[PDB]
């Protein structure tokens, strides 16, 4: 009967609804990136750092084997 | 007719049942990676702590 | 009609979608919990070589 | 009278509930859309969070590196 009248009405307003989880998983997967921004750019410093500091250690070892 | 309807909205539940748990590691995800950006953070802190404590110990040295 | 066959096509994708999506956030939660633990290994491995480092700069400048 | 009256009813129910299958698939390849995105997305934080990983692996070469150097200046301070 009309049974399947409202059916197709559910149907249609739950399609509705996938469309809008899917674009508020996109969203939040979206602004996660700037998480993943932040960690990148940490990580990156923490490399150039250490890096950096090794370098400045070796420099001092020298320093200490050329003071006698 | 009508199933094809019944048995093709329960369909759509599915897909609603997946992307419903989705949300739930994403929100996990997003915690995860909150720490992560707070555990890089002090490790960038001290890396810089540490390279200016090794410039530090260069002069030291030097003298 | 029976364009309903065409929604159950477009759908079961998005079924298909949703699950690859599920499975790659699984993916990287397992990932993440290794970068989080890769992280506390490096920041131990900071703490270590810092504190060497504080020692050193005393057995000299110090002695 | 009002008997084809009933007809055009029943007709219409029907017409847009046509027009709610069109709809309704509409939006599900629109969602399609979405979903591939995010897929795209995903895969490229997979390839961060990677590039990173490795990023981090550098720093430990370089920390084991600055362990040693410092070992052996606390060596050379006991003369």
């Amino acid at each position: 009967g009309s049974m399947r009248e409202t059916a197709i009405q559910q149907l249609e307003a739950d399609i509705l609804d996938v469309n809008q989880i899917f674009k508020d998983l996109a969203m939040m997967i979206h602004d996660q990136g700037d998480l993943i921004d932040s960690i990148e750019a940490n990580v990156e410093s923490s490399e150039v750092h250490v890096e950096r500091a090794s370098d400045q250690l070796q420099r001092a070892a020298y320093y200490q084997k050329k003071s006698r | 007719r009508n199933d094809k309807i019944k048995h093709v909205q329960n369909q759509v539940d599915e897909v609603i049942d997946v992307m419903q748990e989705n949300i739930t590691k994403v929100i996990e995800r997003g915690e995860r990676l909150d720490e992560l950006q707070d555990k890089s953070e002090s490790l960038s802190d001290n890396a810089t702590a540490f390279s200016n404590r090794s410039k530090q110990l260069r002069r030291q040295m030097w003298w | 009609d029976e364009q309903l066959e065409l929604v159950s096509g477009s759908i079961g994708v998005l079924k298909n979608m949703s699950q690859r999506i599920g499975g790659e956030l699984e993916e990287q939660a397992v990932m993440l919990e290794d970068f989080s633990h890769e992280l506390e290994s490096t920041q131990s491995r900071l703490d270590n070589v810092m504190k060497k480092l504080a020692k050193v700069s005393h057995m000299t400048s110090d002695r | 009278g009002s008997m084809r009256a009933h007809l055009l009813d029943n007709t219409e129910r029907l017409e847009r509930s046509s027009r709610r299958l069109e709809a309704g698939y509409q939006i599900a390849v629109e969602t399609e859309q979405i979903g591939q995105e995010m897929l795209e997305n995903l895969s490229h934080d997979r390839e961060r969070i990677q590039r990173a990983r490795e990023r981090l692996r550098e720093t430990d070469a370089n920390l084991g590196k600055s362990s040693r150097i410092l070992t052996g200046m606390l060596r050379r301070i006991i003369q």
